[PDB]
RNA sequence: CAUGGAAGUCGGAAUCCGCUAAGGACUGUGUAACAACUCACCUGCCGAAUGUACUAGCCCUGAAAAUGGAUGGCGCUCAAGC
Protein backbone atom coordinates (compact mmCIF):
# COMPACT_ATOMS: atom_id res chain seq x y z
CA UNK A 1 0.00 0.00 0.00
CA UNK A 2 3.27 2.29 0.54
CA UNK A 3 3.71 2.71 -3.08
CA UNK A 4 5.51 5.52 -5.22
CA UNK A 5 2.51 7.25 -6.08
CA UNK A 6 -0.45 5.78 -8.23
CA UNK A 7 -0.36 2.56 -10.05
CA UNK A 8 -2.19 3.47 -13.26
CA UNK A 9 -2.85 1.12 -15.66
CA UNK A 10 -1.42 -0.09 -18.52
CA UNK A 11 2.07 0.95 -16.73
CA UNK A 12 2.83 -2.53 -15.04
CA UNK A 13 3.24 -4.18 -18.45
CA UNK A 14 7.19 -3.20 -18.43
CA UNK A 15 8.90 -2.95 -15.19
CA UNK A 16 7.39 -2.03 -12.13
CA UNK A 17 9.91 -1.42 -9.51
CA UNK A 18 9.30 1.73 -8.89
CA UNK A 19 7.72 0.89 -5.64
CA UNK A 20 10.24 2.44 -3.24
CA UNK A 21 9.17 3.41 0.24
CA UNK A 22 10.47 5.69 3.29
CA UNK A 23 11.34 3.29 6.07
CA UNK A 24 9.96 4.36 9.52
CA UNK A 25 7.56 3.52 12.02
CA UNK A 26 4.56 4.09 9.53
CA UNK A 27 5.51 0.29 8.50
CA UNK A 28 6.08 -0.51 12.29
CA UNK A 29 2.69 0.49 12.70
CA UNK A 30 1.05 -1.67 9.80
CA UNK A 31 2.87 -4.43 12.24
CA UNK A 32 0.29 -4.20 15.01
CA UNK A 33 -2.66 -5.55 12.53
CA UNK A 34 -0.69 -8.80 12.41
CA UNK A 35 0.30 -8.84 16.31
CA UNK A 36 2.80 -11.68 15.68
CA UNK A 37 0.71 -14.37 14.05
CA UNK A 38 3.42 -17.38 14.81
CA UNK A 39 5.16 -16.62 18.28
CA UNK A 40 8.13 -14.17 17.72
CA UNK A 41 7.55 -12.97 21.32
CA UNK A 42 5.26 -9.90 20.82
CA UNK A 43 5.85 -7.63 18.18
CA UNK A 44 9.97 -7.20 19.19
CA UNK A 45 10.27 -10.16 17.18
CA UNK A 46 7.19 -9.04 14.59
CA UNK A 47 9.23 -5.43 14.05
CA UNK A 48 12.20 -7.37 12.51
CA UNK A 49 10.02 -9.83 10.63
CA UNK A 50 7.80 -7.05 9.49
CA UNK A 51 11.01 -4.95 8.66
CA UNK A 52 13.09 -7.20 6.86
CA UNK A 53 9.46 -8.32 5.07
CA UNK A 54 9.83 -5.08 2.73
CA UNK A 55 13.17 -6.61 1.07
CA UNK A 56 12.22 -5.67 -2.32
CA UNK A 57 11.68 -1.94 -1.56
CA UNK A 58 15.54 -2.18 0.47
CA UNK A 59 14.57 0.38 3.13
CA UNK A 60 15.06 4.04 2.68
CA UNK A 61 18.10 6.00 1.26
CA UNK A 62 21.53 4.06 2.38
CA UNK A 63 19.82 1.81 4.82
CA UNK A 64 18.54 -1.76 3.55
CA UNK A 65 15.81 -3.57 5.15
CA UNK A 66 17.97 -6.36 6.34
CA UNK A 67 20.15 -4.28 8.66
CA UNK A 68 18.17 -2.30 10.29
CA UNK A 69 16.21 -5.87 11.31
CA UNK A 70 19.76 -7.65 12.08
CA UNK A 71 20.47 -5.01 13.71
CA UNK A 72 18.86 -5.36 17.16
CA UNK A 73 18.90 -1.72 18.74
CA UNK A 74 14.94 0.00 17.94
CA UNK A 75 12.64 0.33 20.94
CA UNK A 76 10.17 -2.80 21.32
CA UNK A 77 7.31 -0.93 20.85
CA UNK B 1 -5.78 -50.19 -27.60
CA UNK B 2 -3.61 -51.12 -24.63
CA UNK B 3 -4.25 -50.66 -21.21
CA UNK B 4 -1.80 -47.96 -19.72
CA UNK B 5 -0.24 -50.25 -16.83
CA UNK B 6 0.06 -52.98 -19.08
CA UNK B 7 1.77 -50.98 -21.62
CA UNK B 8 4.21 -49.80 -18.90
CA UNK B 9 4.93 -53.34 -17.89
CA UNK B 10 6.00 -54.11 -21.51
CA UNK B 11 8.06 -51.48 -22.43
CA UNK B 12 9.88 -52.61 -19.51
CA UNK B 13 11.60 -55.22 -21.20
CA UNK B 14 11.98 -53.87 -24.22
CA UNK B 15 12.55 -50.33 -23.87
CA UNK B 16 13.72 -48.66 -21.49
CA UNK B 17 17.45 -49.99 -21.55
CA UNK B 18 20.97 -48.65 -22.83
CA UNK B 19 23.31 -49.57 -25.83
CA UNK B 20 26.85 -49.65 -26.38
CA UNK B 21 28.54 -47.50 -28.82
CA UNK B 22 30.80 -50.56 -29.98
CA UNK B 23 28.97 -53.80 -30.37
CA UNK B 24 25.34 -52.47 -30.01
CA UNK B 25 24.59 -54.78 -27.04
CA UNK B 26 21.37 -54.35 -25.00
CA UNK B 27 22.30 -53.20 -21.57
CA UNK B 28 20.63 -52.68 -18.23
CA UNK B 29 18.80 -49.12 -17.43
CA UNK B 30 21.87 -48.19 -14.58
CA UNK B 31 24.74 -49.99 -16.51
CA UNK B 32 28.14 -48.06 -16.43
CA UNK B 33 30.43 -51.26 -18.83
CA UNK B 34 29.01 -53.29 -21.67
CA UNK B 35 29.45 -56.71 -20.49
CA UNK B 36 30.67 -58.46 -23.71
CA UNK B 37 34.44 -59.05 -23.95
CA UNK B 38 34.83 -58.38 -27.94
CA UNK B 39 34.17 -54.62 -27.30
CA UNK B 40 37.02 -54.83 -24.78
CA UNK B 41 33.97 -53.55 -21.51
CA UNK B 42 33.60 -50.12 -23.19
CA UNK B 43 31.99 -47.34 -21.15
CA UNK B 44 30.43 -45.56 -24.23
CA UNK B 45 26.85 -46.39 -23.29
CA UNK B 46 23.94 -43.74 -24.46
CA UNK B 47 20.27 -44.54 -24.10
CA UNK B 48 17.81 -46.41 -26.37
CA UNK B 49 16.08 -44.11 -28.59
CA UNK B 50 12.34 -43.40 -27.47
CA UNK B 51 9.19 -44.04 -30.18
CA UNK B 52 7.77 -41.01 -31.43
CA UNK C 1 46.49 -60.91 -0.30
CA UNK C 2 44.77 -63.63 0.99
CA UNK C 3 42.39 -63.48 3.89
CA UNK C 4 42.79 -65.92 6.66
CA UNK C 5 39.24 -66.35 8.15
CA UNK C 6 35.77 -65.38 6.19
CA UNK C 7 32.52 -66.73 7.48
CA UNK C 8 28.86 -67.01 7.24
CA UNK C 9 25.87 -68.24 8.99
CA UNK C 10 22.58 -69.63 8.42
CA UNK C 11 19.22 -69.93 10.93
CA UNK C 12 17.22 -72.99 10.79
CA UNK C 13 13.85 -72.90 11.95
CA UNK C 14 12.51 -75.35 14.54
CA UNK C 15 9.80 -77.10 11.51
CA UNK C 16 12.41 -78.88 9.08
CA UNK C 17 15.30 -81.31 8.96
CA UNK C 18 18.42 -80.98 7.76
CA UNK C 19 21.53 -82.99 7.15
CA UNK C 20 24.71 -82.47 4.94
CA UNK C 21 27.36 -85.41 3.81
CA UNK C 22 30.14 -85.04 1.45
CA UNK C 23 29.17 -81.79 0.66
CA UNK C 24 25.54 -83.13 -0.65
CA UNK C 25 22.76 -80.65 0.72
CA UNK C 26 19.58 -83.04 1.90
CA UNK C 27 16.58 -80.48 3.02
CA UNK C 28 13.30 -82.05 4.49
CA UNK C 29 9.95 -80.43 5.53
CA UNK C 30 6.17 -79.78 5.75
CA UNK C 31 5.89 -79.45 2.05
CA UNK C 32 8.54 -81.83 0.78
CA UNK C 33 12.54 -82.90 -0.21
CA UNK C 34 14.81 -81.01 -1.89
CA UNK C 35 18.94 -81.96 -3.04
CA UNK C 36 21.40 -79.54 -4.19
CA UNK C 37 24.72 -80.47 -4.90
CA UNK C 38 28.23 -78.21 -4.32
CA UNK C 39 31.00 -80.58 -4.50
CA UNK C 40 32.14 -77.54 -6.86
CA UNK C 41 33.43 -75.53 -3.90
CA UNK C 42 35.54 -75.88 -1.23
CA UNK C 43 33.44 -75.18 2.10
CA UNK C 44 33.71 -76.61 5.59
CA UNK C 45 30.67 -76.75 6.90
CA UNK C 46 29.63 -77.08 10.86
CA UNK C 47 26.96 -76.81 13.57
CA UNK C 48 27.99 -73.42 15.66
CA UNK C 49 24.85 -73.78 17.77
CA UNK C 50 21.56 -75.58 18.00
CA UNK C 51 19.90 -73.93 16.02
CA UNK C 52 22.37 -72.19 13.60
CA UNK C 53 24.43 -73.57 10.75
CA UNK C 54 28.09 -72.40 9.86
CA UNK C 55 30.59 -71.86 6.89
CA UNK C 56 33.90 -70.71 5.91
CA UNK C 57 36.70 -70.33 4.48
CA UNK C 58 40.67 -70.28 4.76
CA UNK C 59 43.43 -68.76 2.51
CA UNK C 60 41.08 -67.76 0.26
CA UNK C 61 41.50 -65.32 -2.56
CA UNK C 62 39.60 -62.23 -3.54
CA UNK C 63 38.19 -64.43 -5.99
CA UNK C 64 37.64 -67.49 -3.62
CA UNK C 65 35.90 -65.58 -1.06
CA UNK C 66 33.33 -63.88 -4.09
CA UNK C 67 31.48 -67.80 -3.82
CA UNK C 68 31.20 -67.91 -0.44
CA UNK C 69 28.02 -65.41 0.06
CA UNK C 70 26.55 -67.10 -3.22
CA UNK C 71 26.31 -70.53 -1.56
CA UNK C 72 25.11 -68.94 1.56
CA UNK C 73 21.58 -67.55 -0.14
CA UNK C 74 21.26 -70.55 -2.26
CA UNK C 75 20.70 -72.67 0.89
CA UNK C 76 18.36 -70.14 2.15
CA UNK C 77 16.46 -70.43 -1.02
CA UNK C 78 15.77 -73.93 -0.45
CA UNK C 79 14.70 -73.67 3.38
CA UNK C 80 12.05 -71.32 2.24
CA UNK C 81 11.08 -73.07 -0.28
CA UNK C 82 10.48 -76.36 1.40
CA UNK C 83 8.46 -74.46 4.23
CA UNK C 84 6.80 -71.31 1.94
CA UNK C 85 6.82 -72.61 -1.37
CA UNK C 86 7.06 -70.35 -4.82
CA UNK C 87 4.27 -68.41 -6.90
CA UNK C 88 4.73 -66.24 -9.89
CA UNK C 89 2.09 -64.27 -11.98
CA UNK C 90 1.97 -63.51 -16.09
CA UNK C 91 -0.24 -61.51 -18.01
CA UNK C 92 -1.06 -61.59 -21.72
CA UNK C 93 -0.73 -58.45 -23.73
CA UNK C 94 -2.29 -57.86 -27.18
CA UNK C 95 -3.61 -55.13 -29.49
CA UNK C 96 -5.43 -57.21 -32.43
CA UNK C 97 -5.05 -61.02 -32.33
CA UNK C 98 -6.78 -62.62 -28.59
CA UNK C 99 -4.21 -64.99 -27.40
CA UNK C 100 -5.75 -68.48 -26.17
CA UNK C 101 -3.94 -70.55 -24.18
CA UNK C 102 -4.78 -74.35 -22.81
CA UNK C 103 -3.35 -76.04 -20.02
CA UNK C 104 -3.98 -79.87 -20.30
CA UNK C 105 -3.50 -82.01 -17.64
CA UNK C 106 -0.75 -84.45 -16.98
CA UNK C 107 0.32 -86.45 -20.13
CA UNK C 108 0.50 -89.81 -18.57
CA UNK C 109 3.76 -88.42 -16.13
CA UNK C 110 4.10 -85.62 -13.76
CA UNK C 111 4.97 -82.74 -16.66
CA UNK C 112 2.30 -80.30 -17.16
CA UNK C 113 1.96 -79.01 -20.80
CA UNK C 114 0.97 -75.68 -22.12
CA UNK C 115 -0.56 -74.79 -25.56
CA UNK C 116 -0.16 -71.40 -26.93
CA UNK C 117 -2.92 -70.72 -30.13
CA UNK C 118 -3.44 -67.39 -32.50
CA UNK C 119 -0.39 -65.95 -31.61
CA UNK C 120 -0.61 -62.23 -33.59
CA UNK C 121 -3.21 -64.63 -36.17
CA UNK C 122 -0.67 -67.06 -36.59
CA UNK C 123 -1.00 -70.14 -37.82
CA UNK C 124 1.36 -71.82 -35.37
CA UNK C 125 0.38 -74.21 -32.58
CA UNK C 126 3.10 -74.59 -29.97
CA UNK C 127 3.79 -76.28 -27.16
CA UNK C 128 6.17 -75.91 -23.84
CA UNK C 129 6.46 -78.84 -21.24
CA UNK C 130 7.45 -77.56 -17.86
CA UNK C 131 10.08 -79.33 -15.15
CA UNK C 132 8.70 -82.02 -12.86
CA UNK C 133 7.33 -80.15 -10.06
CA UNK C 134 5.60 -77.26 -11.05
CA UNK C 135 1.85 -76.86 -11.54
CA UNK C 136 0.32 -74.05 -14.03
CA UNK C 137 -2.63 -73.24 -13.64
CA UNK C 138 -5.24 -70.84 -14.85
CA UNK C 139 -6.64 -67.70 -12.73
CA UNK C 140 -9.76 -67.31 -11.69
CA UNK C 141 -9.36 -63.85 -9.90
CA UNK C 142 -9.62 -62.03 -12.70
CA UNK C 143 -8.67 -61.73 -16.63
CA UNK C 144 -5.57 -62.78 -18.51
CA UNK C 145 -2.94 -64.32 -15.66
CA UNK C 146 -1.17 -67.66 -15.46
CA UNK C 147 0.39 -68.80 -12.11
CA UNK C 148 3.03 -71.06 -11.59
CA UNK C 149 3.56 -73.12 -8.17
CA UNK C 150 6.05 -75.03 -7.02
CA UNK C 151 8.68 -75.65 -4.61
CA UNK C 152 11.81 -75.18 -5.76
CA UNK C 153 12.76 -71.20 -7.09
CA UNK C 154 15.08 -72.75 -10.21
CA UNK C 155 12.31 -74.69 -11.42
CA UNK C 156 9.33 -72.34 -11.56
CA UNK C 157 11.73 -69.65 -12.60
CA UNK C 158 13.58 -71.32 -15.28
CA UNK C 159 9.97 -72.49 -16.55
CA UNK C 160 8.26 -69.09 -16.51
CA UNK C 161 11.40 -67.78 -18.57
CA UNK C 162 10.40 -70.49 -21.26
CA UNK C 163 6.93 -69.15 -21.67
CA UNK C 164 7.99 -65.45 -21.56
CA UNK C 165 11.24 -66.19 -24.56
CA UNK C 166 9.01 -68.74 -27.05
CA UNK C 167 6.80 -65.65 -27.69
CA UNK C 168 8.76 -63.12 -30.16
CA UNK C 169 8.07 -60.95 -32.87
CA UNK C 170 10.81 -61.09 -35.70
CA UNK C 171 11.20 -58.45 -38.65
CA UNK C 172 8.92 -55.85 -36.75
CA UNK C 173 9.32 -52.93 -34.58
CA UNK C 174 9.28 -53.83 -31.08
CA UNK C 175 8.42 -50.28 -29.88
CA UNK C 176 5.32 -50.72 -31.77
CA UNK C 177 4.41 -54.28 -31.45
CA UNK C 178 4.56 -55.09 -27.78
CA UNK C 179 2.76 -58.52 -28.42
CA UNK C 180 3.42 -61.26 -25.92
CA UNK C 181 3.44 -62.95 -22.40
CA UNK C 182 5.25 -61.12 -19.96
CA UNK C 183 5.80 -62.15 -16.06
CA UNK C 184 4.87 -59.51 -13.64
CA UNK C 185 5.00 -60.19 -9.72
CA UNK C 186 6.99 -62.96 -7.49
CA UNK C 187 6.28 -64.53 -4.60
CA UNK C 188 5.39 -67.51 -2.31
CA UNK C 189 2.41 -69.34 -2.32
CA UNK C 190 2.04 -68.78 1.73
CA UNK C 191 1.59 -65.00 2.81
CA UNK D 1 29.44 -28.71 11.49
CA UNK D 2 29.18 -25.50 13.05
CA UNK D 3 25.80 -26.46 14.56
CA UNK D 4 27.35 -29.57 16.15
CA UNK D 5 29.31 -27.48 18.69
CA UNK D 6 26.27 -25.16 19.95
CA UNK D 7 24.38 -29.00 21.07
CA UNK D 8 27.20 -29.39 23.14
CA UNK D 9 27.45 -26.39 25.37
CA UNK D 10 23.54 -25.89 25.34
CA UNK D 11 22.99 -29.52 27.15
CA UNK D 12 25.03 -29.26 29.32
CA UNK D 13 24.19 -25.49 30.21
CA UNK D 14 20.58 -26.75 30.13
CA UNK D 15 20.86 -29.56 32.83
CA UNK D 16 22.28 -28.12 35.29
CA UNK D 17 19.96 -25.00 35.75
CA UNK D 18 17.13 -26.65 36.09
CA UNK D 19 16.93 -29.57 38.61
CA UNK D 20 13.61 -31.37 37.12
CA UNK D 21 13.73 -33.58 33.85
CA UNK D 22 11.04 -35.03 31.99
CA UNK D 23 11.55 -37.42 28.99
CA UNK D 24 9.09 -37.44 26.43
CA UNK D 25 8.61 -40.94 23.91
CA UNK D 26 7.47 -39.14 20.28
CA UNK D 27 7.90 -41.45 17.53
CA UNK D 28 5.99 -40.61 14.12
CA UNK D 29 4.26 -37.60 14.85
CA UNK D 30 3.99 -34.66 12.67
CA UNK D 31 6.58 -31.76 12.45
CA UNK D 32 3.64 -29.23 12.77
CA UNK D 33 2.68 -31.33 16.00
CA UNK D 34 5.27 -29.94 17.41
CA UNK D 35 4.81 -26.49 16.50
CA UNK D 36 2.10 -25.85 18.39
CA UNK D 37 2.78 -27.59 21.64
CA UNK D 38 6.01 -25.31 21.27
CA UNK D 39 3.93 -22.22 21.05
CA UNK D 40 1.64 -23.67 23.94
CA UNK D 41 5.07 -24.17 26.01
CA UNK D 42 6.66 -20.99 24.71
CA UNK D 43 6.55 -18.99 27.49
CA UNK D 44 7.92 -22.10 30.33
CA UNK D 45 10.36 -24.89 29.09
CA UNK D 46 11.74 -25.76 25.78
CA UNK D 47 11.90 -29.18 23.97
CA UNK D 48 14.94 -29.96 22.01
CA UNK D 49 15.88 -33.28 20.59
CA UNK D 50 18.44 -34.30 18.56
CA UNK D 51 20.67 -37.68 17.98
CA UNK D 52 21.63 -40.02 20.62
CA UNK D 53 24.25 -38.57 22.73
CA UNK D 54 26.30 -41.73 23.38
CA UNK D 55 29.20 -39.85 25.46
CA UNK D 56 27.87 -36.56 25.41
CA UNK D 57 25.70 -37.52 28.73
CA UNK D 58 28.54 -40.08 30.26
CA UNK D 59 31.15 -37.12 29.83
CA UNK D 60 28.73 -35.50 32.51
CA UNK D 61 28.51 -38.45 34.58
CA UNK D 62 32.44 -38.50 35.33
CA UNK D 63 32.84 -35.60 37.62
CA UNK D 64 30.69 -35.52 40.46
CA UNK D 65 28.12 -33.11 39.54
CA UNK D 66 25.28 -35.43 39.71
CA UNK D 67 25.90 -38.68 41.24
CA UNK D 68 22.43 -39.60 39.21
CA UNK D 69 23.59 -38.89 35.54
CA UNK D 70 25.30 -42.28 35.34
CA UNK D 71 21.99 -44.14 36.61
CA UNK D 72 20.01 -43.21 33.91
CA UNK D 73 22.60 -43.90 31.08
CA UNK D 74 20.68 -47.08 29.93
CA UNK D 75 17.84 -45.62 29.65
CA UNK D 76 17.92 -43.98 26.01
CA UNK D 77 17.17 -47.03 23.33
CA UNK D 78 15.72 -44.17 20.64
CA UNK D 79 13.38 -41.73 19.34
CA UNK D 80 13.09 -40.53 22.91
CA UNK D 81 13.25 -36.87 23.83
CA UNK D 82 14.16 -34.91 27.36
CA UNK D 83 11.89 -31.48 28.43
CA UNK D 84 13.49 -29.47 30.41
CA UNK D 85 10.89 -27.70 32.84
CA UNK D 86 10.79 -25.87 36.13
CA UNK D 87 7.02 -26.92 36.68
CA UNK D 88 5.30 -29.52 39.15
CA UNK D 89 5.22 -33.13 37.92
CA UNK D 90 1.65 -33.09 38.48
CA UNK D 91 1.23 -30.28 35.66
CA UNK D 92 3.34 -31.76 33.53
CA UNK D 93 2.45 -35.12 33.83
CA UNK D 94 -0.32 -34.16 30.92
CA UNK D 95 0.20 -30.53 29.75
CA UNK D 96 2.35 -31.80 26.32
CA UNK D 97 -0.52 -34.79 25.56
CA UNK D 98 -2.54 -31.79 24.24
CA UNK D 99 -3.51 -31.63 20.17
CA UNK D 100 -3.77 -35.81 19.10
CA UNK D 101 -4.46 -35.95 15.63
CA UNK D 102 -7.05 -37.81 13.22
CA UNK D 103 -4.08 -39.19 11.24
CA UNK D 104 -5.47 -40.52 8.09
CA UNK D 105 -4.31 -44.09 6.25
CA UNK D 106 -1.32 -44.10 3.64
CA UNK D 107 -2.60 -46.37 1.19
CA UNK D 108 -1.91 -49.45 2.59
CA UNK D 109 -1.77 -48.62 6.68
CA UNK D 110 -2.26 -51.24 8.71
CA UNK D 111 -5.55 -50.36 11.10
CA UNK D 112 -5.27 -52.17 14.35
CA UNK D 113 -8.95 -52.39 15.16
CA UNK D 114 -11.48 -53.56 12.87
CA UNK D 115 -12.71 -50.12 10.89
CA UNK D 116 -16.76 -50.06 9.88
CA UNK D 117 -19.10 -47.74 8.23
CA UNK D 118 -22.43 -47.07 9.81
CA UNK D 119 -25.02 -46.84 8.29
CA UNK D 120 -26.05 -43.64 7.08
CA UNK D 121 -26.32 -40.57 4.09
CA UNK D 122 -23.21 -39.80 2.60
CA UNK D 123 -24.60 -36.36 1.38
CA UNK D 124 -21.73 -35.81 -1.55
CA UNK D 125 -22.27 -35.46 -5.11
CA UNK D 126 -23.30 -38.59 -6.94
CA UNK D 127 -20.71 -38.30 -9.73
CA UNK D 128 -18.21 -39.92 -7.10
CA UNK D 129 -20.39 -43.73 -7.19
CA UNK D 130 -17.72 -44.92 -9.86
CA UNK D 131 -15.43 -44.79 -6.20
CA UNK D 132 -18.39 -46.85 -4.63
CA UNK D 133 -18.20 -49.62 -7.50
CA UNK D 134 -15.09 -50.32 -7.40
CA UNK D 135 -15.85 -52.25 -3.70
CA UNK D 136 -19.04 -53.22 -5.28
CA UNK D 137 -20.90 -51.70 -2.32
CA UNK D 138 -24.70 -51.38 -2.57
CA UNK D 139 -25.24 -47.91 -2.83
CA UNK D 140 -28.39 -46.11 -3.92
CA UNK D 141 -28.85 -42.14 -4.79
CA UNK D 142 -31.58 -40.48 -2.33
CA UNK D 143 -32.25 -36.59 -3.04
CA UNK D 144 -29.01 -36.84 -4.90
CA UNK D 145 -26.90 -38.21 -1.96
CA UNK D 146 -25.25 -42.14 -1.44
CA UNK D 147 -26.70 -44.06 0.54
CA UNK D 148 -25.09 -47.15 2.29
CA UNK D 149 -28.51 -49.17 2.66
CA UNK D 150 -26.23 -51.88 4.85
CA UNK D 151 -23.07 -51.98 6.84
CA UNK D 152 -19.99 -53.15 5.00
CA UNK D 153 -16.92 -54.52 6.06
CA UNK D 154 -13.71 -52.01 5.17
CA UNK D 155 -11.01 -54.31 6.35
CA UNK D 156 -10.55 -56.61 8.96
CA UNK D 157 -8.07 -55.27 11.91
CA UNK D 158 -4.63 -55.95 11.66
CA UNK D 159 -5.01 -56.10 8.46
CA UNK D 160 -3.55 -53.99 5.07
CA UNK D 161 -6.46 -51.42 3.94
CA UNK D 162 -7.17 -51.30 0.03
CA UNK D 163 -5.83 -48.57 -1.54
CA UNK D 164 -9.22 -47.66 -3.19
CA UNK D 165 -10.01 -47.76 0.05
CA UNK D 166 -7.66 -46.03 2.30
CA UNK D 167 -8.40 -42.96 -0.90
CA UNK D 168 -12.32 -43.50 0.02
CA UNK D 169 -11.46 -43.30 3.84
CA UNK D 170 -10.39 -39.55 3.49
CA UNK D 171 -14.16 -38.21 2.56
CA UNK D 172 -15.63 -40.03 5.09
CA UNK D 173 -13.43 -38.48 7.83
CA UNK D 174 -12.23 -41.94 9.54
CA UNK D 175 -9.36 -43.39 9.80
CA UNK D 176 -7.42 -45.74 12.70
CA UNK D 177 -4.37 -43.75 13.48
CA UNK D 178 -4.36 -40.83 15.95
CA UNK D 179 -0.96 -39.77 16.21
CA UNK D 180 0.31 -38.30 19.94
CA UNK D 181 3.18 -37.77 22.26
CA UNK D 182 4.42 -40.95 24.28
CA UNK D 183 5.56 -40.67 27.81
CA UNK D 184 8.28 -42.73 28.83
CA UNK D 185 9.18 -43.71 32.21
CA UNK D 186 11.18 -41.05 33.56
CA UNK D 187 13.70 -40.95 36.69
CA UNK D 188 12.01 -44.21 37.92
CA UNK D 189 8.57 -42.52 38.76
C1' C E 1 5.17 -8.38 -11.32
C1' A E 2 2.79 -10.42 -15.12
C1' U E 3 -3.23 -12.41 -15.58
C1' G E 4 -10.45 -14.96 -18.53
C1' G E 5 -6.91 -18.02 -15.42
C1' A E 6 -0.14 -19.18 -13.45
C1' A E 7 -1.00 -20.30 -5.44
C1' G E 8 7.30 -22.56 -6.42
C1' U E 9 6.98 -24.91 -11.10
C1' C E 10 3.78 -19.91 -18.94
C1' G E 11 7.08 -16.04 -18.52
C1' G E 12 10.46 -11.34 -16.64
C1' A E 13 13.44 -9.61 -12.56
C1' A E 14 15.13 -10.20 -6.56
C1' U E 15 16.20 -14.49 -2.68
C1' C E 16 14.76 -12.30 3.89
C1' C E 17 12.97 -13.92 8.54
C1' G E 18 10.08 -17.00 12.73
C1' C E 19 10.25 -22.15 14.91
C1' U E 20 13.72 -26.08 15.08
C1' A E 21 17.82 -31.42 14.28
C1' A E 22 16.02 -30.33 9.73
C1' G E 23 12.00 -28.75 4.82
C1' G E 24 14.09 -24.21 -0.89
C1' A E 25 10.05 -17.43 -2.19
C1' C E 26 12.06 -25.07 -4.55
C1' U E 27 14.73 -30.10 -8.88
C1' G E 28 10.51 -32.39 -11.14
C1' U E 29 5.12 -34.52 -11.69
C1' G E 30 0.48 -32.24 -11.57
C1' U E 31 -4.59 -28.49 -11.16
C1' A E 32 -8.78 -23.43 -15.39
C1' A E 33 -6.51 -22.01 -11.15
C1' C E 34 -5.86 -24.62 -5.72
C1' A E 35 -4.65 -29.50 -4.32
C1' A E 36 -2.15 -34.03 -4.29
C1' C E 37 2.90 -35.87 -5.32
C1' U E 38 8.42 -35.82 -5.88
C1' C E 39 13.23 -33.97 -4.76
C1' A E 40 16.37 -31.47 -1.47
C1' C E 41 17.17 -31.64 3.95
C1' C E 42 16.76 -33.97 9.05
C1' U E 43 15.41 -38.23 12.33
C1' G E 44 14.86 -43.97 13.82
C1' C E 45 17.90 -49.39 12.87
C1' C E 46 22.93 -51.57 12.23
C1' G E 47 28.38 -51.52 13.30
C1' A E 48 33.92 -49.76 10.48
C1' A E 49 35.18 -48.02 7.19
C1' U E 50 33.96 -44.66 2.58
C1' G E 51 34.25 -41.15 -1.90
C1' U E 52 36.76 -38.67 -6.21
C1' A E 53 40.99 -37.86 -9.24
C1' C E 54 46.04 -39.96 -10.89
C1' U E 55 50.98 -43.52 -11.51
C1' A E 56 52.79 -48.62 -13.54
C1' G E 57 53.17 -54.48 -13.22
C1' C E 58 50.81 -59.16 -15.62
C1' C E 59 46.34 -60.07 -18.61
C1' C E 60 42.42 -58.73 -22.42
C1' U E 61 40.28 -55.70 -26.97
C1' G E 62 42.62 -53.04 -31.03
C1' A E 63 45.17 -57.99 -34.22
C1' A E 64 42.68 -59.75 -41.97
C1' A E 65 45.70 -64.23 -47.09
C1' A E 66 46.01 -67.85 -49.97
C1' U E 67 49.17 -76.78 -50.15
C1' G E 68 48.76 -79.19 -44.02
C1' G E 69 52.55 -77.00 -39.69
C1' A E 70 55.63 -75.73 -36.15
C1' U E 71 58.40 -71.86 -28.42
C1' G E 72 62.80 -77.80 -32.49
C1' G E 73 58.74 -82.03 -31.05
C1' C E 74 55.56 -84.34 -27.33
C1' G E 75 53.51 -81.76 -23.73
C1' C E 76 53.07 -78.17 -19.52
C1' U E 77 48.53 -74.46 -14.90
C1' C E 78 50.75 -73.36 -6.13
C1' A E 79 54.16 -74.72 -14.21
C1' A E 80 57.81 -77.79 -17.29
C1' G E 81 55.30 -69.62 -17.61
C1' C E 82 57.44 -64.40 -15.78
ZN1 LIG F 1 30.00 -53.38 -25.92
Amino acid sequence: ALKEPPRDRKKEKNIKHNKSVSLDEIIEIARTMRFKSFSKDLKGGVKEILGTAFSVGCQVDGKSPKAISDAIEAGEI
Amino acid sequence: IIEPSLKALASKFNCDKMICRKCYARLPPRATNCRKRKCGHSNQLRPKKKLK
Amino acid sequence: MRYIHSEETIPVPENLKVSIKSRLVTVEGPRGKLQKDLSHIAVNFSVVKKGVIGLEIHHGSRKDVAALRTVRTIINNMIIGVTKGFKYKMRYVYAHFPINVNVEKNAETGCYEVEIRNFIGEKIVRKVVMAPGVEVEISKAQKDELILSGNSLEAVSQSAADIQQICKVRNKDIRKFLDGIYVSEKGNIVE
Amino acid sequence: SGNKAGYFDKLKGLLEEYPSIFVVSVDNVSSQQMHEIRKALRGQGVVLMGKNTMVRRALKTFMPDHPEYERLLPFVKGNVGFVFTNGDLKEVREKILSNRIKAPARAGAIAPVDVWVPAGNTGMEPGKTSFFQALGIPTKIARGTIEITTDIKLVEAGAKVGPSEATLLNMLNISPFTYGMGIAQVYDQ
